[PDB]
């Protein structure tokens, strides 16, 4: 295009429960770095480096009508998975989706964004690495990439899917009682063939 | 203890950083996590090393990776990595005697 | 001379409590904060989230001045604790626990494009012309 | 090739020319603001890209234990004889065969090619 | 999986927070597993060995308890906590 | 002048302070009494061309922690206090940063090792039941 | 007879005397380095 090959190539962010991938650079805004240079010292570690500062110029101007946090946060919730009603609460699902859905390795606490904004800015700087040629990229068939789940980590994750029913299991039993009036019985709660 | 033991040695966390200063120094990385980065990165896995080899706060299979090019130390302590004994060599000779 | 030489040692208390806590305030190099203009400021709680538990907004010369954000850095000290050194006239350090640590960063003020604005030009953020221009007609 | 940031919000600056003085203005968007531009260049991209890689290479791969290491190469610098030789093999190069050298001696991170 | 994946899944499950206005609370602490036992027609509890599975077409699994602390609250300044240990 | 006002008065002076991080045994110590009014000395010698920091842990508490010093330069540190009466004020600037690391290397550890665990304690793990629950 | 081989291009005198002066060199100049053809 005209304009399309003038600014180059630009990169987007596909974060869970979204609906469509938005501009890496409007993630960041959401995290809450406002200006280029916060949010390049988190992807550009070294300035002197024109390489790089190239890669990231198409995705700052994808992003640049977006400026404030807010603003930002109202578009990743815009295209949320069941957009809010209202301006407000599309903001704080989009603050929910960043806080737990997002980089949940990095953290789940509410005070976490700047962790997770130097690893999503690493997660930038790795891909600039792979488009400039100075990183080969990944092997999927090395064994190392791999991981293994052997019997107690694959009866983990069937467990607390059966504990989850357990315990969904008991709040429906309980919310009858409750409701009726009456005090519910624990033990006639469990359900005990939902774990055999 | 990977973690507590990388923080009482001369490990910055991210939070407690300048950006200016990721340019030298190598990520350190713990379970794919960017804990923070280390100005002496040779000191680092040597002392790492030493203390699995004890086994004093590093068990045997947690596994220590410097990637020397990227600057960058990656510690993996979690499940499903496989691993086999090999023979320690120091000084072209086998620490096995 | 001395200087060249000089041996220092003083005392280091450490009182079991203090009315006013200590927290760090750390501002990043490229802000370039500088403290001569600081004729007042203000340090508050946010109101977007309409209270310990939240943001400190911080405001310098009320709205003509910059204003800063603090954030309650995520990463506990569990295995960590911090102390501050004060001069007194005693002659003896003192040491204090940091409470808490902030990172205030700068807030540009300008006609930042509403949520409703930045929806119109979601259409020409593909192909847009003359970025100085948008800006201009808003 | 210089990318400059703004001083007032600490955004991009982006380049702009004023008719009145026909000088080259690398001006902040959405800050009214305007800085005086003096390399002159706004834009610069190299197709053949003939970057050194001794640039991009890094003294502390001289510990590398699985690099080999040959003593023919004394390290000008310092004169040291033992050295680390290595490829680039770095995509966009086409031809990855020329060995870069790293002088051993710790403190020395001196780096040539022959 | 048993010594630690277990105890953890439980321990790291919400409480469960139930309004009527009386409020309930239920919380898992503790995860006990006996040993891997049958229960006969008379409802006898006794050890299976691992052949008499193999022989008798039976699963060879151990019972699971878990320490169930529940806590109402009937908005009349009195809360009364009840265990049920080895649930 | 006002409830928000904050008390600049520290930084006009460019009062200078150091920033220490410190392991929490150290502190746990002080944590002890915490009363006392003392709990070490700082001693800081200094050469021709180089100088050094240490610290000495009192002979009563412990019933030698050399400090480095770090850059800072790369950040711009300040220190503020809040006071109950709503009265903040900055203490001052922080003008150096420093750390402490312990003097032994191999029994160090073992007091490591305790503390995590300890730290193990909370840890619960499933217990085998001789008996089946009737 | 230089050693380097060099090329200056500029808009034509006619539109100088709409879409933009600087960013209408960039769509030329990648335009120009695939669509054209020699
Ligand atoms: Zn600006
Ligand atoms: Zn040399």
């Amino acid at each position: 295009g005209a304009k399309k090959s003038a600014i180059g190539q630009r990169i987007v962010a596909t974060l869970p429960y979204i609906k469509q991938e938005v501009p890496i650079i409007i993630v960041f805004r959401a995290l809450g770095f406002v200006s280029d240079r916060d949010i390049l010292e988190h992807i550009i570690y070294d300035f002197e480096d024109p390489e790089m500062m190239e890669m990231v110029k198409p995705s700052l101007d994808e992003a640049f009508v977006i400026q404030e946090q807010n603003v930002a946060l109202n578009f990743i919730g815009s295209r949320g998975a069941k957009p809010g009603v209202t301006k407000e609460k599309r903001i704080k699902y989009a603050k929910e989706v960043l806080q737990k859905e997002m980089l949940p390795h990095v953290g789940v606490s509410d005070f976490c964004e700047t962790k997770k904004a130097y690893f999503l800015g690493y997660m930038v700087h790795r891909l600039l690495l792979a488009a400039l040629g100075r990183r080969e990229l990944d092997d999927r068939d090395h064994y190392g990439n791999k991981r293994l789940d052997l019997a107690g980590p694959l009866l983990a994750f069937l467990f607390r899917g059966m504990f989850k029913n357990l315990l969904k299991e008991v709040r429906i039993y309980a919310q009858k009682f409750i409701d009726r009036g009456k005090d519910f019985n624990l033990e006639l709660a469990i359900k005990t063939r939902i774990i055999s | 203890p990977i973690l507590e033991f990388l923080e009482e040695w001369s490990m910055e966390n991210l939070e407690e950083i300048s950006p200016a200063a990721i340019a030298d120094a190598t990520k350190i990385f713990v379970n794919g996590c960017w804990v923070g980065i280390h100005k002496d990165p040779e000191q680092l896995m040597n002392t790492l090393r030493k203390l699995r080899r004890q086994m004093d706060i590093i068990v045997s299979e947690v596994s220590m990776i410097r990637d020397i090019r990227e600057r960058e130390i990656r510690i993996y302590t979690d499940a499903g990595r496989i691993c086999r004994p090999l023979l320690i060599v120091e000084k072209q000779k086998l620490l096995l005697k | 001379g001395p200087s060249s030489q000089n041996v220092t040692e003083y005392v280091v208390r450490v009182p079991k409590n203090t009315t006013k806590k200590y927290n760090i305030m750390a501002f990043n190099a490229a802000d370039k904060v500088n403290f001569a203009t600081w004729n007042q400021a203000r340090l508050e709680r946010d109101l977007s989230n309409k209270p310990e538990d939240q943001p400190w907004l911080l405001r310098v010369n009320g709205k003509s001045g910059r204003k800063f954000k603090g954030i309650k850095k995520g990463g506990v000290t569990e295995n960590t604790s911090y102390y501050i050194f004060t001069q007194c006239p005693d002659g003896a350090f003192e040491a204090f626990p940091v409470h808490n640590w902030y990172n205030f960063t700068p807030l540009a003020r300008h006609r930042t494009l509403t949520a409703e604005e930045a929806e119109e030009e979601w259409e020409r953020r593909n192909k847009v012309l003359n970025h100085f221009s948008i800006m201009q007609q808003r | 090739v210089g990318i400059r940031f703004c001083q007032e919000c600490n955004n991009m600056l982006y380049p702009k020319e004023d008719k009145e003085n026909r000088i080259l203005l690398y001006a902040c968007r959405n800050c009214d603001y305007q800085q005086e531009a003096d390399n002159s260049c706004i834009y610069v991209n190299k197709i053949t890209h003939e970057v050194d890689e001794l640039t991009q290479i890094i003294a502390d791969v001289s510990q590398d234990p699985t690099l080999p290491r040959t003593e023919d190469h004394p390290c000008q610098k310092c004169g040291h004889k033992e050295a680390v030789f290595f490829q680039s093999h770095s995509a966009r190069a086409e031809d990855a065969m020329r060995l870069y050298y790293v002088c051993t001696a710790p403190h020395c991170g001196h780096r040539w090619t022959e | 999986f048993i010594q630690m994946s277990v105890q953890r899944i439980v321990e790291d499950a919400p409480p469960i927070d139930l309004q009527a206005p009386p409020r309930y609370l239920l919380k898992f602490e503790q995860i006990y597993l006996s040993k891997p036992t049958h229960w006969e027609r008379d409802g006898a509890p006794s050890p299976m060995m691992p052949n008499e599975a193999r022989l008798r077409n039976l699963t060879y699994s151990a019972p699971l308890y878990v320490d169930i602390t529940k806590t109402v609250i009937k908005e009349g300044e009195e809360q009364l906590q009840t265990q049920h240990q080895k649930t | 002048a006002e409830r928000g006002e904050l008390d600049l008065t520290g930084a006009k002076q460019n009062t200078g302070v150091w920033l220490v991080k410190v392991p929490k045994y150290l502190s746990q110590q002080w944590a002890k009494a915490s009363g006392r009014g003392e709990v070490g000395k700082l001693r800081i010698a200094k050469t021709q061309g180089r100088t050094e920091v240490s610290f000495t842990l009192n002979e009563d508490l412990a019933n030698e922690h050399p400090f480095v010093l770090q850059s800072v330069g790369g950040q711009t540190l300040t220190v503020f206090t809040e006071s109950s009466s709503d009265k903040l004020s900055l203490e001052g600037i922080v003008v150096q940063r420093a750390e402490c690391r312990p003097a032994a290397s191999e029994n160090y550890m073992r007091l490591k090792r305790l503390q995590i665990e300890e730290s193990s304690k909370p840890v619960r793990l499933s217990q085998q039941l001789d008996k089946v629950v009737t | 007879n230089a050693e380097k081989l060099v090329l200056r291009i500029r808009i034509m005198n006619s539109d100088e005397n709409k879409m933009d002066d600087d960013v209408f060199l960039r769509c030329i100049e990648s335009n120009m380095l695939t669509d054209m053809t020699l």
